[PDB]
């Protein structure tokens, strides 16, 4: 295999209405990478998708987060910075780092995750 | 339903024509009896022959009429040369070698 | 699903047995039959088998006097035994295996289905 | 595929700016021409779409505001943007979807560089 | 091969009632899944009542448990009671004979057989 | 494989309480669990399920209100609910599965807590 | 017989042929409820918002960056009924294709097209690769890794979106070394496509209405086929394309069609890839079995299982067919690989499936879809296993009546009119 690992830091607890910022760099370059990005999963239900990236610049967010998560890429660097403002106690949720490298929309091209980083929000 | 039919230091070309129903065939041949192979056409034009007759057998296929060609020259040969064909019936797809009577 | 064994017994040496292994579960199209067989107090030792796609093989126990073939219309493999001799007393197992042969000697899982045997005898 | 962007920059709130989008194919190639906007910190929104059979799509933010339109000949899209609200300030994307027929009915989604508008003063 | 001819059809008043009947030849009456189905020129057989090879008795919508439907083993016979008859009920009323050919029905094949059907008016 | 369900009992309405589960004859981690509930005179009403992976899975019985945890070191599963109603009397199992809605031969189960609220 | 077991969705799980999976690839999914209805062959009756984590939900695009020939609903197969319905007529799909010759060699050559162990770094060792492999779950709350060559899985947001995928390896092309790979079909057969009689019709985009519904046994046939062709490794790549030229409106749109859709095709539209380029493929695939050949020859131990070396060597050389001599050697026999290779590639084809079914079809995939209908063909009044919608002995077993909208009006219920959205073609015509 190609053994791609992605790195993940900078996730703690925050205060309601407060904001936090994670991060995730890869072992190689993130420049022929189809999308990078944020997923997460909340307690109990289905992983869904936060932000993430393509090739040429386009993000693609989930219905979730207006108006609070931003995100940029940086290809020279390999790391993808996720910022989160105002945020509400349902944001509480374990954020997965993303990476996919399609070579092609023919197959469902390799995918890799993060191992997982906890983000409490609670007063 | 489905038949074939055929047609020292010398030149011969034998040919035989395959006739009915038939949907697609794959591979056609000429077999020479105990009987060994001599030459065997695919559909795509790979060739294989035996040693005794390689270089001076040359065999030919057309697909549009069905037809598989031997051209012998320069002839321990004498034998009864048989045509092979697997042909393709719609109720078998995919199956099912065919003979002739076999020419000398 | 099962797989009988039938038309054991007993024959004199130099006599001819033909066993049958009925397929009443399945479609044989998809599946190999090995014949096996164990000596009285022995261990179970590999006969022969038939592949999906009729591909023989034989053990050097047997060559040349064992025959198996394969009936797809009534989905039996049968093995007609010729040339007895004593040394053959056993009983005669067949078990199925997915697609491929297995080898008649060192085989592993692969056959994931064993009758229950028929019993053969050459006095 | 080519997209060139123009018509951006900065207005006084209430003023009024026309962007502009000229696409590489023809109106055939090209089935959908538009804009989304990108806030400072709101995802990206879709501003106006305009379709080859005259489907229009306005984001919950125009308001009858704007209208887009899209010349056939040129194949180039054109947003007039009336009554811009400093909450109008993001930069505009220009958006084009080539048709696609390779492997099954498809749309391949293609952007442009991206113009900033500001309103403010 | 084996055919189906249906009786009882014929003119009746709003609320009346009729009694169809169908015998069935051949020797495989008892194998048979019977039922009546209601024949329309341009429209799918709608299924009126049929009954298993148990006696087990599954009615249609339109019957609102107005209907009965019987079989008679020794006679090879079916009928199909109808009570407070309407007019959305007329049509050509046809007997079908079906039956389980192991993960499917015959009639999903379908190779059942179906009759020519016995008419029933309303005035 | 044994399991014992502990812990259930009265709870006045929309309070908590946490059920455990202790296993022996098996790793519980390495399988599929599930926390099953019954009610008197109902069938059963898939709870929740956790995976070897840790990844818990709450179904709409009671999604938010609950999560289940799994202790490796002392081999049990845990049921953490809050927020009771009287919708959620009955008798709480631990059964092996993902999803474990029935008795399937093959399936492992507790002989239960009652949880009356 | 195909189907042997009658599956319903609510009937409980045994880790055998129904059971909660996971795919290892994912693996972020919570376990969705799946059916084997056969060897090597799972149905799973869920709209597919799993397989691929950027295609999670069933939200559609605004209205008008819409494809024109596609079809969205959120609340479909979300309930009981429509995934037992689901699973019920995938099923009878199944046995429909198998009831003729050429899809029991179809669904024959799949179900042998084992993918290939050759995960191993060491050159030397058979492995199994996470490909081809999902996890069933047990009433043990055990989880079994099991092998398999298909899935068929439910739309994703895009209903009428119908296309054989498969997961990526992440330096190998599993789809096109002759390896091959689990595939995963998203189908659905409670729709279909209205299509035109006349040739000049069909191909028209600015006319039509979908007075012919096609056949579902033949839109999962094609699915079928790229599936078959992918399991063996011999899939064209789809950057290798064929810009149309013989539809003007092809032509100005800029439309281009892959060489796969061609050859799944058949008939005349695989007559667009020249004599050359079926040769380069052919050729190339050829060395690809040529190296299969040389793995098996030079395998040696294997990992992963409790099966034998031989008996892994020996299953792929019946999916491949290659030959063994006395020394138990490998070989690729070219004319048994062109046997091989032209079963898969002209034998299986769309045109040959219609040819069988002898049904009324679209007569080359260069054509405008005119509708989309809703159907259910489960119900024996609506299609059969042998007739499908032309039922036999009644008015719609001749002139393909069964497949009329109009005349067999109440097995159709159209839901979008596809013809309305090319009316942007209209403007060529100053
Ligand atoms: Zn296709």
């Amino acid at each position: 295999g190609s053994q791609v690992q992605l790195a993940e830091t900078g996730g703690g607890l925050v205060q309601p209405g407060g904001s936090l910022r994670l991060s995730c760099t890869a072992s190689t370059t993130i420049s022929d990478f189809y999308s990078m990005g944020w997923f997460r999963q909340t307690p109990g239900n289905q992983r869904e998708l936060v932000a993430i990236v393509r090739r040429g610049g386009d993000t693609k967010s989930g219905d979730s987060v207006k108006g609070r998560f931003t995100i940029s890429r940086d290809n020279t660097r390999s790391t993808v910075y996720l910022q989160m403002d105002n945020l509400k106690p349902e944001d509480t949720a374990v954020y997965y780092c993303y990476a996919n490298l399609q070579k092609s929309s023919d197959e469902l091209g390799p995918y890799y995750w993060g191992q997982g980083t906890q983000v409490t929000v609670s007063s | 339903q489905v038949q074939l039919v055929e047609s020292p230091g010398g030149s011969l070309r034998l040919s035989c024509a395959a006739s009915g129903s038939i949907f697609s065939i794959y591979a056609m041949g000429w077999y020479r009896q105990q009987r060994e192979l001599v030459a065997a056409i695919s559909s795509y034009g790979s060739t294989n022959y035996a040693d005794s007759v390689k270089g001076r057998f040359t065999i030919s296929r057309d697909n549009a009429k069905n037809t598989v060609y031997l051209q012998m020259n320069s002839l321990e040969d004498t034998a009864v040369y048989y045509c092979n064909a697997d042909i393709a019936t719609m109720t078998a797809v995919g199956g099912f070698d065919y003979w002739g009577q076999g020419t000398q | 699903l099962q797989l009988v064994e039938s038309g054991g017994g007993t024959v004199q040496p130099g006599g001819t047995l033909r066993l049958s292994c009925a397929a009443s579960g399945f479609t044989l199209d998809e599946y190999a039959i090995g014949w096996f067989r164990q000596a009285p107090g022995k261990e179970r030792e590999g006969v022969s088998c038939i592949s999906s796609s009729a591909s023989i093989s034989y053990a050097d126990s047997v060559k040349g006097r064992f025959t198996i073939s394969r009936d797809n219309a009534k989905n039996t493999v049968y093995l007609t035994m010729n040339s007895l001799k004593p040394e053959d007393t056993g009983v005669y197992y067949c078990a199925r295996a997915f697609l491929a042969c297995g080898p008649v000697a060192g085989w592993g899982t692969e056959y994931d289905y064993w009758g229950q045997g028929t019993q053969v005898t050459v006095s | 595929l080519q997209l060139v962007e123009s018509g951006g920059g900065l207005v006084q709130p209430g003023g009024s700016l026309r962007l502009s989008c000229a696409a590489s194919g023809n109106i055939f190639s090209i089935y959908y021409m538009g804009w989304y906007r990108q806030a400072p910190g709101k995802q990206r929104e879709m501003v106006a779409i305009i379709n080859s059979n005259g489907i229009t799509n306005y984001g919950d933010f125009v308001k009858g505001r704007f209208t887009i339109s899209r010349d056939n000949a040129e194949n180039s899209a054109y947003l007039q943007m009336n009554n811009l609200t400093p909450e109008d300030t993001a930069v505009y994307y220009c958006n084009a979807g080539k048709l696609r027929r390779t492997t099954g009915w498809g749309l391949d989604d293609y952007w442009g560089q991206g113009t900033q508008v500001t309103v403010s003063s | 091969q084996v055919q189906l001819v249906e009786s009882g059809g014929g003119l009746v008043q709003p609320g009346g009632s009729l009694r169809l009947s169908c015998v069935v030849s051949g020797s495989d009456f008892n194998t048979y899944i019977m039922g009546w189905y209601r024949q329309v020129p341009g429209k799918p057989r709608e299924l009126v009542a049929d009954i298993t090879t148990e006696g087990k008795t599954n009615y249609g919508g339109s019957v609102k448990g107005r209907f009965t439907i019987s079989r008679d083993n020794a006679k090879n016979t079916v009928y199909l009671q109808m009570f407070g008859l309407k007019p959305e009920d007329a049509g050509n009323y046809v007997c079908n004979a079906d039956w389980k050919m192991g993960a499917w029905t015959a009639g999903d094949y379908g190779i059942d057989y179906w009759g020519k059907g016995t008419l029933v008016t309303v005035s | 494989v044994q399991l014992v369900e502990s812990g259930g009992g009265l709870v006045q309405p929309g309070g908590s309480l946490r059920l455990s589960c202790a296993a022996s004859g098996f790793t519980l981690g390495s399988r599929y669990m599930s926390w099953v509930r019954q009610a008197p005179g109902e069938g059963f009403e898939w709870v929740s399920s956790i995976e070897p992976s840790g990844t818990a899975w709450d179904g709409d019985s009671a999604k938010g209100r609950f999560t289940t945890s799994r202790d490796d070191a002392k081999n049990t599963l845990y049921l953490q609910m809050s927020n009771l109603q009287p919708e959620d009397t009955g008798v709480y199992y631990c059964a092996t599965g993902y999803r474990t809605d029935t008795r399937i031969p093959g399936g492992s189960w507790g002989q239960g807590t009652q949880v009356t609220v | 017989p195909f189907v042997n077991k009658q599956f319903n969705y609510k009937d409980p799980v045994n880790g055998v042929d129904i059971a909660y999976i996971k795919i290892p690839n994912v693996g972020q999914m919570q376990p969705v409820k799946a059916f084997k209805i056969h060897n090597k062959i799972w149905v799973i009756p869920e709209r597919d918002t799993f397989t691929n984590p950027e295609e999670g939900d069933l939200n559609p695009p605004p209205e008008a960056k819409q494809v024109p020939v596609s079809y969205y609903d959120s609340t479909y197969l979300s309930t009981d009924n429509e995934k037992d319905n689901y699973l019920k007529g995938v099923t009878k799909l199944f046995e429909r294709i198998y009831s003729t010759d050429l899809g029991r060699m179809l669904l024959t050559s799949i179900v042998r097209g084992i993918p290939f162990w050759g995960g191993s770094t060491i050159d030397t060792e058979l492995k199994v690769i996470d490909t081809n492999c999902i996890n069933v779950i047990q009433p043990d709350g055990s989880y079994r890794s099991e092998e398999l060559n298909l899935v068929i899985i439910g739309p994703s947001a895009d209903i009428i979106q119908f296309e054989c995928k498969s997961f990526g390896h992440e330096v190998l092309n599993l789809t096109r070394n002759g390896y091959g790979s689990t595939q995963y079909i998203r189908f659905s057969p409670d729709f279909t496509f209205g299509f035109e009689e006349s040739l000049e019709v069909d191909t028209n985009p600015l006319l039509g209405a979908g007075k012919f519904a096609t056949d579902p046994a033949v839109t999962l046939a094609h699915e079928l086929i790229h599936a078959g062709h992918r399991l063996y490794g011999i899939a064209i790549n789809p950057n290798r394309v064929f810009k149309v030229n013989t539809n003007a409106y092809y032509e100005m749109s800029g439309l281009e069609v892959s060489f796969e859709e061609l050859r799944t095709f058949g008939g005349h539209d695989a007559k667009f890839i020249d004599s050359l380029q079926e040769n380069e493929f052919r050729l190339y695939y050829y060395n690809k079995f040529k190296d299969i050949a040389s793995t098996l020859n030079k395998a040696k131990s294997i990992v992963g299982t409790t099966a034998s070396l031989q008996y892994m060597k020996n299953v792929f050389k019946e999916k491949y067919l290659l030959s063994e001599d006395t020394s138990g050697k490998f070989s690729v026999d070219k004319l048994k690989f062109d046997k091989l290779y032209k079963m898969l590639t002209e034998i299986y084809t769309e045109d040959n499936f219609v040819k069988f079914f002898k049904v009324l079809n679209r007569k080359t995939y260069l054509n405008f879809d005119k509708a989309v209908f809703k159907i259910n063909i489960v119900p024996k009044v609506n299609y059969t296993i042998y007739d499908g919608f032309n039922l036999r002995n009644t008015n719609l077993a001749a002139n393909f009546n069964g497949q009329n909208t109009e005349i067999n009006n109440m097995n159709f219920t159209k839901l979008k009119n596809f013809t309305g959205l090319f009316e942007f073609y209209k403007l060529l015509c100053v």
